[PDB]
Formats: C-alpha cells, structure tokens, sequence
RNA sequence: GUUAUCCGGAAUGAUUGGGCGUAAAGCGUCUGUAGGUGGCUUUUUAAGUCCGCCGUCAAAUCCCAGGGCUCAACCCUGGACAGGCGGUGGAAACUACCAAGCUGGAGUACGGUAGGGGCAGAGGGAAUUUCCGGUGGAGCGGUGAAAUGCGUAGAGAUCGGAAAGAACACCAACGGCGAAAGCACUCUGCUGGGCCGACACUGACACUGAGAGACGAAAGCUAGGGGAGCGAAUGGGAUUAGAUACCCCAGUAGUCCUAGCCGUAAACGAUGGAUACUAGGCGCUGUGCGUAUCGACCCGUGCAGUGUUGUAGCUAACGCGUUAAGUAUCCCGCCUGGGGAGUACGUUCGCAAGAAUGAAACUCAAAGGAAUUGACGGGGGCCCGCACAAGCGGUGGAGCAUGUGGUUUAAUUCGAUGCAAAGCGAAGAACCUUACCAGGGCUUGACAUGCCGCGAAUCCUCUUGAAAGAGAGGGGUGCCUUCGGGAACGCGGACACAGGUGGUGCAUGGCUGUCGUCAGCUCGUGCCGUAAGGUGUUGGGUUAAGUCCCGCAACGAGCGCAACCCUCGUGUUUAGUUGCCAACGUUGAGUUUGGAACCCUGAACAGACUGCCGGUGAUAAGCCGGAGGAAGGUGAGGAUGACGUCAAGUCAUCAUGCCCCUUAUGCCCUGGGCGACACACGUGCUACAAUGGCCGGGACAAAGGGUCGCGAUCCCGCGAGGGUGAGCUAACCCCAAAAACCCGUCCUCAGUUCGGAUUGCAGGCUGCAACUCGCCUGCAUGAAGCCGGAAUCGCUAGUAAUCGCCGGUCAGCAAUACGGCGGUGAAUU
C-alpha cells in the first residue's frame, strides 16, 4: 500500500477504492508503526508488566521460549525463568533496567556510545 | 431445493454467450427450436441401438448452433476428439448422414467442423458426465466428491463447488453432500461462472449433479 | 452348539479396592453407659509384637527339581508349602499393664464484656374490632369490572369515653445469642452458655459414642379458659365451557394461655462431632499499645461471623476454598438401580390422626446429577418491516364473475387446503382438450423396432351405420440389381414387446413456495477449557445490512449484504429513415426542395463518492441541515432472495426406483360431464350518485400486436356485422377516434333522466357443430342496493385512490382472470 501510494495507478483508480485504500492505510501506520523492522522469530523475550500483558506471556511458554521480565510487586514469578525485582510505573525505573539490557546487547556486537 | 440462482442463466446478457445463436421470423421460429433440440438430443446420447457407447466417452463441453439460412455451423467442443472422428474414417460419416436424414425440406447443406478444449478439468460439462459415472460404477461417493475438487485446483482455478440431491448408497432417506474449497461468489455478474447438469440410471433411484466452476474475475 | 450352575468381569458391599453439598447416602439436635481411641518423661513389666528353636499342622492335591509307561493324560522320589496353634529361650523400640511425675489438652477459680439464651411476674405505646353518646349527610364497602354485604329503625366519615385480645413499628444490620428447633417494646426476680485478660491451681481428669435418656417450627389431639385480627371448613357474589379454585363479602375449629400428649418438616449450609496443618485482599466483639490516647482515630493480638476475579488443591461439573466437599487423624450414623416403598405384614409407641423399624412378588433398562448447543417463555434489557399507531380507500351487506368445500349425480375427472390452498396448477373445457361416466368396438393391438406373405405407396371410393368401423368398385403402379432381390409405405400373420394423465413425491432427480431480503451462516492460524465447545460472529454506538467506527486473544479470510448487469431522471459525442424540422422559398397537409439545429431514436461517454461546509456526536462511525447541482445519502424502482426450516408441493410436465395392470386401470369413437344444488367460505367486478348520470361539442398518452394474419377507404345495416378491397411483412399499413378531464345544457337526490341483475322477442359472428355451454348487437322488462354487524385488508409519493389502452392464451368464450402501459393525483407518520 506504500508502493501503490506514490506511482502513476492513483489517477486510473476509482473514487470508491481510493477511499477504502487509505482508510486501511490509517489504521495500519497507527497500530503497525512499531512492529516492522525485524522479521524473524524471536528466542528469548523481555518484557515489561507480565501481569497486564499476561496473554503475552502465556502464549511464549507453551511454545518453548524461555521468559525473562521486570516483575514489580503485583505479579508472580512461577511462569519465568530469570526475573528482575523492580518497579513498573514510574519512568525512572523503566529506563534504567531497559537501557542497561540494550548497552549489554551493543557490547556483544560493536560500538560501546553514550545513551 | 433452496438453492442459488443458475450462473449461466443469470450471467446471459454478458460474458457467457448462447449454446445457439441465430436468428428467424415469428412464422418459422417453432420449427427453430425443434430441429436444433432433435440434433442436441441426437449428438449428446449418439447411439443408434440399445447399448451405452459413443459420445459419453469422449465427454462433450459444448454445441454451439448458429444458422442464417439452410446452413447450420453445429462446432462441437470435445475432449477427446480420437472417439467421433475416425479409427479409420467411418465415424464423422455416419454423423455426417444422422443429422441430414432429420432435417430436410429445404436443401440444408449441414457442415460439422470439430475444435478442442485446454484442458477437460476446466469445463463443467466433462465433470458431470465423470463424476457422475461413477455413480454409475458403484465407486465410494464421498472420496470421489473431494478428488473432483482437487483435481480441477491443480488445473489452476479460483474456485470449485459440487453437490447433489438424494439417494446416496441405497439409503431409504434422502440426504445432501457438499464440499467447497476456496471461493466462489454466487451472485455477481463479473464472475463468470459455467454451469452443467447431467442425470444418472441407478436401479436404485436417481441423482442429480451441478458443477460451479469459478474462473476469473 | 444350546441350556443349567458357581466364580470372574462388578474397587456395583470395595479387608487388599469405592462413596454420603446437588447423582443412592449424617440419623432433627444434645447428654451419655458399654465399646473404640487417647498428650509428654523415666523406671519396670513384656501381655501384644518381633527373633531363634522344639512339637503338631495325616496322606494324597497345588508348586519346584528329577524319573517311568514310545508322548501326554496318568504314575512317581525328594523338597517346598501347609500362611495356623501351643511351648521354651531371648529382644524391647512401639502398643498395653504397673509406679512416680511434667505440661501445651481439658477443667476450675479471680476480674471484666456482649448478647431477642430460657422461665416467671409486671407495666408501656400505636393500631384494629366492639359498645354508648354528640355532630352531620347519602352513601359506604369492594373489584380487572361488578355483585353479595352494611345504609335514611341514618352506616361510613368525624369527635369524646369505655371494654378486650394479639402482636409489638422505628432502632434491625450483609447484627447478635442458642446444640437444634428457635428467640427481638421496657422493667424486675431466678438461671445457662460463650469470650478476653495479668494470672493462680489440678493435671489428661481426653474425643467420639449402638442402646438409652432429654429437648421438638407448624399443624393436630385431651381438659379447663380466652378470643381483636387473621383464617381450614362452611355460606353467598363473581369469573369460566364447567371451578364444589384463584378474586369479593362473612365466617367455625384454629391461631393466644395453663397442663399433658403427638414427635414430623427442602428440622438444609440438603457438607456429624473433635483435633492438628496449608497462599491472600475487605466488613463485627474483648483486650494491649500508640508525643500524656492530643483526633473521628493508628499499630497489634483472640472469639464468633459474610462476601471474595479467591490461589494451590480438590470436584463429573456447578462450585468449595484454612467456619473447604484442600491435606490427615479419632469415633459414630448412612447408601450400594428405577417403579412397587418408605407401602404391605409383624413388633413397639400413641387418645386419635399416625410415627418408628421395614419386605417381597411383579416390571423396566433405565431412572438421576452437572454442564453444552438450539428452541421455547403469557422472563428481562436494547433494536428493525403498514406491523401497530396517524391516515385514505376497501372487504364482510347487495347483484354478478370465479375458485373451493359440503351435497348431489352414471360421471359431476385430478392435484393444491394455517400462514407458504381457495380465477390455485390450466393464460382461455361447446367437439377436441379430458384424464371421468354411459354406450358401441379392437386387440402384439391406436404409436416403436425386428421376421414372413400379398404387395409400390396413393386418389376418387359406393353401401350400411351415431360414429368408431366393415364389405366390395374402378383409376393407378416411380427409382436400382447376375430381377433372386430392396429401400418409402400399406393390409394381414407369429412372437419379444408396445402401451399406463394406474399407486407411492414420507423411495427419488429437476423445479417451487415459505421465514427473507431476514442477515446471518462458517473457516485457517493462535489462544481458553480435561473435554463436548468457546473465542473471532460478544461489548459501546451506528446503518436497509456481523454496514461501518471504537473497544476487545483476537488476528485475517470465505459465502451472504453492497457493488458489478437492466430500465428511469441531466447533459454530452456519433448517425438520421418509414423520425424531426428552427431559419428559407409554402398545393397549408412538412406538403415539396432543402436543412440537422431541436424532439425523438440507437450505441457509447460524463455524473453523487457524505465527496465538500457546519452542527450534533467519544477531535471515530454515523446522523441532522446547508452549498453546488437534473439527480444525493444504498437517487426511484427491478433482477438478484445464503447455511437452512416445514421428510411443505409437484412422480398429471418431463425423467426415474419399486409395485401393479398387460383380448387390461391399454386403445378408437359417439353423446354426456367438469361452467350440477337447500347452503357455507375466499378472491374480484358493477352500484347505492348529482366532486353524479345523460345529450351535444371538444384537449393531450405510453406501451405493445399483427402474413391458415392486422385489416383502413367506400357501400349497406339502428347495431353487432357483412360485401368489395388498398396498404403494411411493418417508428412508412392497420389494430384506437383512449378515458377521466372540459364548455354549454338538462336533471335537481323521489329507489330517481342512480343501478344494472333478471326475463321475453328478434339478429349477428366464430366453428361439423354451440340445448345443456358461448360472445356480442337490437327492442322491451328493469329488482336487489340508499355505503353494509362482529371481524378484518392494502398502501407513506407520484404510492393510495381512480380513469383508459395493449399483450399473452386463443377459431370463438373482446373492461370484470393474469401480465403489461400511460392519464389525473392525495392523506398521515
């Protein structure tokens, strides 16, 4: 739909599938605008509040992914492997155990720079 | 019973031409109809006696009739064209001499020319005088049903649909079949869908068979 | 092989092996004897128990190893086993006995706290009923409506006073107390249990518990009292098809008190009591503590008590969840299919009604529990169609047409009959059609193929007869062959068959109605649950619509919806006859030359897409208005109507299974029948008028039809129509001169200058032929009927209503059936 947007097929359409064309555009540049990027499946996944995103969880367990989160004090750490004992809300805390997980990702490749 | 309506009778003023297409007065146009019913009622059975030969074999996909005045063009679309033409030439000239001792009155000069099809798992007329042969056969019904729909998926179609009516396997009640696989849109006219309906002997009963091909949009 | 019989399968009596919240199952609740079980320490006994040994456990079976009949069965050696009992010599942890203790069990005392715990005796307030008196008026009481009843010998209502009985608002609370049942206005007297706290003391003195003893909601029973209200019974009123019910007016036992008796209940948390353990988050009562408690309060620590998205675990599921059906221990009760039964018999208890204990025969193969999908509901929440409502016209009344039952008849042929039957299949039945009846006839036979004979085949045939048919008459005999013979056709003969609108569409194909044009119906992958399944197709809004937006383990997709196709409404381009014709010459009639501009005509193209503006609305969808436009919010209206419901309709369309008939329910012909009737019902038409009728003049349409046809002009007849006959095979000819409407006149609401049913007499036309059975014309006659009960139908625009025309069917049954066209033109939401 990003190909088709910017060529010479946007005069030749007709006015009932030039906007159905772009309301699915809107719907997926809002939602899809983060997962993009990469396209391969994942073998170990981080994750934030495992308790509000529990579907999340639940779903990489029964396939055989092992499971590492920031758990807080409303959550149970049974169903993860590695846990890590920290706040969820507060953006201070967020950022630290995140940024820290991202500089040991970059040190086991190339190129150790500033946050 | 409660079925859709017929694809090659709704889809008649577009895309899907007549099994016969000419033109005549008012005055001879009852005369019209019965001499290209007779002729259509002799080429698809074509048996001169009391046995199950000619015709059926080869499996007939369609006749098309078209007339001005006292020649008719009858180009059948056949399958397998080694049946109706020769194994030594005899074949096309008893045909030749059947439709002209029907029709005489005027001096109706009748040419038969004879054209083939892709493949015969694209037209619905084969696959209702195949899978409906093996009714006839006493084959397994529903693995038969589900090999006559993938066997025109790999003769590279967009959609295939089958059904009967009553008396599968020498039941005393009456029940119904069906299996589809992909898509077929019944009520648009930019869909181009072919039909055919074919009956069965059976000394049981009888069945009543109609294909729904799906081709392009 | 069958039957009989035991065991197994039956962890369906389970000691090894099961259960009791709802499936069968805790007795209604306590106290408690026997019985079972019983904390901690040491010593001792050592009985149980355990070790070893000595007897006996007959032999033979069984089992292990090894032999003999040729194998085996069988026979046989030794061993093993005989799981037991007794005795002796030991071991001593545990259980038990004995002795001396300890303490967390349990109990008691001290000091406080809460409570409808219970019994007895008083006393308090409201209200109801009743009695008496005052005031005052005719109504009151009651119901979905009414009536019975109470009332002018005057109730009710109202005020004052009295008498009496019962229960006792509020506080009351998801509250509290009690073993259960159960118990609440206040007070006094006697009395029980529970809990906390510094402790002091005993010291396991414990737990459970068949029998047994005691307590028992209400109803009921005995004797003596009381009795306001309520209220079994019973008596009236009403409702209803009936109601010896529900509802209304009265009303006895009873309900209340004392004493005794009966002992039952979904006596239900339907989960017996006692003890120890096992994640958590909110609500009572005691007590300790918290700058001196500065405060409504804050932090603990116990009892009892709810809910919890309650976790693990348990459970078939629902659910329970440390007041668990969680994990365990102690002991008691109970079940082991449904009906019969919890009845019969017997015993016991009772004043009685009955209670308690508790069968069998026979019979079925099922009862039962939870949960799931769907449907249904006089269940609920929210939404859509003339569906109702708002409104117009109509039906049922009337006369006539037509269809169906019932009746009738020789037949009045068949099928369709709740909606999805009832001018319905037959878009056209005098013969035919027709299939039905009666009568007269033929049978491989009316129709198909094959064999044989005479033969071409035919035309005109004559006689008898209702005809079907039968007997004979001439006239006549083509085309090919080694003429032997054949095709086309005919009569006759033999045999397979031919033939069936005969039965079964609950044996079927094909096709249809129907809910429905309602809008839903499903799938892949991934999750949820043990699972059947669910989620997506739920929710919040929104549209004709799972249409769309948002939310959401849902993410996407398929069929359906929409759109694509056909007409109608605007314009534009191209092409102009049998079309049209502005400008220009006219026999005024486009009529002629001529012109293509316009109308029309026929193919294409452009255009509405909420798209744009604003407001509402959740800065979405969508809706409400506006702008621009011929046309907008699926433009109007068609076609198109899913997975499926009714084994709904059709084997009389056809086709087909099976069955049946086959000198026959097969076939031919004549006449009759289907449009018979005392009645009933459905669907229509014509009127009851004067916004109408009638006479005369007179303005505009669209869409279709037509060569065994449409048929003008002219002549004739009052007319239907007939004679002659042109043209059109057709936007060049014809079928039509369309009717309402409109101007003038007449009438002027009396069953009529409304209405035409019916009837007589005389004709026309189509066909052998029309009495039964026809259409139409002419003349005369001219009723019913004055808009019509209960009930009920369609339609929101160019629709309702109404006024004409055409077509299909067809020789003929032409505006009354069906289909199709246009004219005029609303109401209400």
């Amino acid at each position: 739909l990003r190909m088709e947007q910017t060529a010479g097929r946007l005069a030749r359409l007709p006015k009932r599938d030039a906007a159905v064309v772009k309301r699915q555009l809107s719907h997926l540049q809002t939602y899809l605008g983060g997962i993009k990027y990469m396209t391969g499946l994942p073998d170990i996944v981080i994750i934030v509040d495992q308790q509000e995103e529990y579907t999340a969880l639940r779903e990489c367990i029964t396939l055989g992914i092992p499971t590492i989160c920031l758990i807080d004090t409303n959550c149970n750490p049974d169903l993860a492997d590695i846990s890590i004992p920290a706040n969820d809300d507060a953006i201070a805390s967020i950022r630290l155990i995140l940024t820290k997980l991202v500089f040991a990702i970059c040190e086991g490749r190339s190129s150790y720079i500033r946050n | 019973m409660g079925q859709k309506i017929n694809p090659l009778g709704f889809r008649l003023g577009t895309t899907q031409s007549h099994y016969s297409l000419w033109f005549s007065q008012p005055k001879n146009y009852a005369e019209g109809l019965q001499e290209d019913q007779k002729i259509r009622d002799c080429i698809k059975n074509y048996v001169q006696k009391n046995t199950k030969t000619s015709s059926g074999v080869e499996g007939i996909a369609r006749i098309e009739i078209q007339k001005r005045i006292d020649l008719i063009q009858v180009i059948i679309h056949m399958g397998f064209p080694k049946l109706l033409i020769e194994n030594r030439p005899q074949g096309v000239e008893d045909l030749k001499i059947n439709v002209q001792k029907e029709l005489n009155c005027v001096n109706r000069k009748l040419n038969i020319a004879i054209t083939r099809i892709a493949k015969p798992y694209g037209d619905p007329n084969i696959l209702a005088e195949f899978i409906a042969g093996q009714l006839k056969s006493r084959v397994s019904f529903r693995k038969a049903m589900k090999k006559a729909i993938e066997l025109t998926e790999q003769a590279d179609t967009k959609g295939i649909q089958i059904q009967i009516a009553g008396r599968i396997d020498g039941k005393e009640i009456a029940r119904i079949e069906w299996i589809r696989e992909g898509r077929v849109p019944l009520q648009t006219i930019r869909a181009k869908i072919d039909y055919c309906a074919y009956t069965v002997r059976t000394i049981y009963g009888v069945l009543g068979i109609k294909i729904w091909i799906f081709m392009g949009e």
